[PDB]
C-alpha cells in the first residue's frame, strides 16, 4: 500500500525521546487495529512530532476519531510511553506490509 | 560473514518435483528482520523472483507460479527449502537463494553462488571428444588453430583445459549450444605458432562431472 | 505487473568515460528501485537500493537517481571492472520484478578476426554425422556474418554459433560456428567453405577445404 509505506517511513523517521513524558493506552496489536491505534495516539497533546502520524492514521480508520472518545479501543488498563507504543506499532505495520495484508 | 549456499545441481524429469535447499551462515533464521528469497535466471535470460520467507514464517510467492511453489525454513538447521511441482523444460535455469537487505522490503544484499537445475527427458551422457585438426602444416610459417569438439553430452556443464592447465594463452572455450537432440555440444580451441606443431604436444582435458567422465584428447596434425 | 524497460540493450563505452543506464517502469514505483551488477558465471551483486542509496563496498563513481517511472544508474568514469550486465528491480510492489538487463561492453578499436576452418574428424564420421567448424578469432565489434557454402550453395538453418564473453585483456570476442550434416550428405559434396564478413575486413575472407584431400 502507498499509504502504509508512507506511514512506515514516518514512524521510522520519528523513532530512529519521542513525546517525552507522554503516556498512552497500550494496544493488543493484531490485524486491522488502525482505529484502536489512533484512539490511543490522538490523546497526545503537546507533541508536534506525532501530528503527521495522527493525520496518517485517520486515513486508515473509516470513522472520525476525536480525543476523549473511544469505540474500537475496548481495553484501557496499561499505559505506556509513546516511544514504546510507536515502536511496537511500527513492527506491527511492517508485518502487515510483509504479509501483503 | 553472511553466506548462503544452494544444494547441488539437479536434473528433474518433466512433470516431476524440484526440491532445493539453501544453507545459511552468519545469520539466524529466527532473528528479527532476517529473510531469504529464491531468484532464478534461465540461460541467457533475465532474473525472476520466485518466493521468499521471513524469520517469522511470513511468505510471499510469485502469483504466476503460486500453485506450484512452497517455501519453508528451519532455524535449527539454518536451512530454507523451496519446492516446485510440475517442472517443465522452460524451468531450466540457475536458481539462487539470497538474503533480503531490509527488515521489511524486498531487495537482496547477499547471494548464493547459484545452482543449475536442468529439466529434460534426456539421460545423463558423457561427451564424445573429436579433434579440430591443426589448421596448417608445421612448416607453413603462420599461426595455427587446433581444438576439441566436445559433442553430445548432458546435462551442462563441462570444463576444458589444455595440457593439464599449462597452456592457457590463446585458449577459447565456447559456451555450449543445445542441439535439437536435447544434447549439448561445445568447442575449445587454441592458437599456436605453426612451428610448434612439430615439437609440442597438445591435449585437451575434458571433465563432465555429471556423468563422472574425464577424457584426455591428444590433437595431432592430420597426416595428409 | 510492473514492467521494467531497460535501455539501451547494449551500451559500448571506453574506460574513462561516463556511463548512463536507463530503467523505465510501466507505472509509478515511487523511489523503490534497486540495481544489480552481474558478471559471467557469477551471482548478481547489489549496487543501489531505494533509487539512490549506494550499497556499502560499492565505489563512489556509481550513483542511482530517479523517481516515479524514470530511473538512471550512472558511472562517472568507467573502470575495467565495471563492464558487466546491469539489472534493475522494483521493490515498490508485489510481484517484485526485474528489467531485462543492459550489457555494458568495452568499446575498443576495430580488430579483424583471423579465420580458421576444420573438417569433420574420421572418428566422428564413423558415427554417421559430420560437424564442420569455423572459428573467428579475437575480433571487435561483436557483429560478424558467417556464411557456410557447400559446393558454392549457401547454407542456412543447419549451423549454430556461439561467442565467448568479451576478453578481459584485449576486449575482443571469438566466435565458433558449427555446420552439421549427415555423413551421407557430407560425402555427396566436395568444397566446404566458411565466408566471413566483418567491419575489420576490407572484403570477405573465405577459408575452405576439399573433402578427402588431406
Amino acid at each position: 500500500s502507498t499509504a502504509l509505506r508512507e506511514l512506515i517511513e514516518e514512524l521510522v523517521n520519528i523513532t530512529q525521546p519521542l513525546c517525552n513524558g507522554s503516556m498512552v493506552w497500550s494496544i493488543n496489536l493484531t490485524a486491522g487495529m488502525y482505529c484502536a491505534a489512533l484512539e490511543s495516539l490522538i490523546n497526545v497533546s503537546g507533541c508536534s512530532a506525532i501530528e503527521k502520524t495522527q493525520r496518517m492514521l485517520s486515513g486508515f480508520c473509516p470513522h472520525k476519531v476525536s480525543a476523549g472518545q473511544f469505540s474500537s479501543l475496548h481495553v484501557r488498563d496499561t499505559k505506556i510511553e509513546v516511544a514504546q507504543f510507536v515502536k511496537d506499532l511500527l513492527l506491527h505495520l511492517k508485518k502487515l506490509f510483509r504479509e501483503g495484508r | 560473514q553472511v553466506t548462503l549456499k544452494e544444494s547441488g545441481p539437479v536434473l528433474v524429469k518433466p512433470t516431476e518435483t524440484l526440491t532445493l535447499t539453501c544453507t545459511v551462515s552468519g545469520f539466524s533464521l529466527s532473528t528479527y528482520g532476517m529473510g531469504v528469497g529464491w531468484i532464478r535466471q534461465p540461460p541467457g535470460k533475465a532474473l525472476e523472483w520466485l518466493a521468499h520467507i521471513w524469520w517469522d514464517d511470513v511468505k510471499r510467492y510469485n502469483p504466476a507460479l503460486k500453485s506450484r511453489l512452497t517455501i519453508s525454513k528451519d532455524t535449527s538447521k539454518s536451512q530454507v527449502v523451496l519446492t516446485m511441482t510440475n517442472m517443465d523444460p522452460v524451468d531450466t535455469a540457475t536458481y539462487y537463494c539470497a538474503r533480503m537487505g531490509s527488515d521489511y522490503d524486498v531487495w537482496f544484499d547477499y547471494w548464493g553462488q547459484g545452482t543449475l537445475v536442468t529439466v529434460s527427458s534426456a539421460s545423463t551422457k558423457g561427451p564424445s571428444v573429436f579433434p579440430l585438426a591443426p589448421s596448417s602444416k608445421s612448416t607453413s610459417g603462420g599461426t595455427a588453430a587446433l581444438g576439441c569438439l566436445v559433442k553430445d553430452y548432458f546435462p551442462e556443464p563441462v570444463t576444458v583445459s589444455w595440457n593439464s592447465g599449462a597452456l592457457t594463452s590463446g585458449v577459447h572455450t565456447f559456451p555450449a549450444v543445445l542441439q535439437s537432440s536435447g544434447l549439448y555440444s561445445l568447442s575449445s580451441v587454441v592458437t599456436v605458432p605453426s612451428s610448434s606443431l612439430g615439437t609440442q604436444t597438445y591435449i585437451c582435458n575434458v571433465n563432465h562431472k555429471p556423468s563422472n567422465t574425464k577424457v584426455d584428447k591428444k590433437v595431432e596434425p592430420k597426416s595428409c | 505487473e510492473i514492467v521494467l524497460t531497460q535501455s539501451p540493450a547494449t551500451l559500448s563505452l571506453s574506460p574513462g568515460e561516463r556511463a548512463t543506464l536507463s530503467c523505465r517502469a510501466s507505472k509509478s514505483i515511487s523511489k523503490y528501485l534497486a540495481w544489480y551488477q552481474q558478471k559471467p558465471g557469477q551471482a548478481p551483486r547489489l549496487l543501489i537500493y531505494s533509487g539512490s542509496t549506494l550499497q556499502s563496498g560499492i565505489p563512489a563513481r556509481f550513483s542511482g537517481s530517479g523517481s516515479g517511472t524514470d530511473f538512471t544508474l550512472t558511472i562517472s568514469s568507467l573502470e575495467p571492472e565495471d563492464f558487466a550486465v546491469y539489472y534493475c528491480q522494483q521493490h515498490n510492489e508485489y510481484p517484485y520484478t526485474f528489467g531485462q538487463g543492459t550489457k555494458l561492453e568495452i568499446k575498443r578499436t576495430v580488430a579483424a578476426p583471423s579465420v580458421f576452418i576444420f573438417p569433420p574428424s574420421d572418428e566422428q564420421l564413423k558415427s554417421g554425422t559430420a560437424s564442420v567448424v569455423c572459428l573467428l578469432n579475437n575480433f571487435y565489434p561483436r557483429e560478424a556474418k558467417v556464411q557456410w557454402k557447400v559446393d558454392n550453395a549457401l547454407q542456412s538453418g543447419n549451423s549454430q554459433e556461439s561467442v565467448t564473453e568479451q576478453d578481459s585483456k584485449d576486449s575482443t570476442y571469438s566466435l565458433s560456428s558449427t555446420l552439421t550434416l549427415s555423413k551421407a550428405d557430407y560425402e555427396k559434396h566436395k568444397v566446404y567453405a566458411c565466408e566471413v564478413t566483418h567491419q575489420g575486413l576490407s572484403s570477405p575472407v573465405t577459408k575452405s577445404f576439399n573433402r578427402g584431400e588431406c
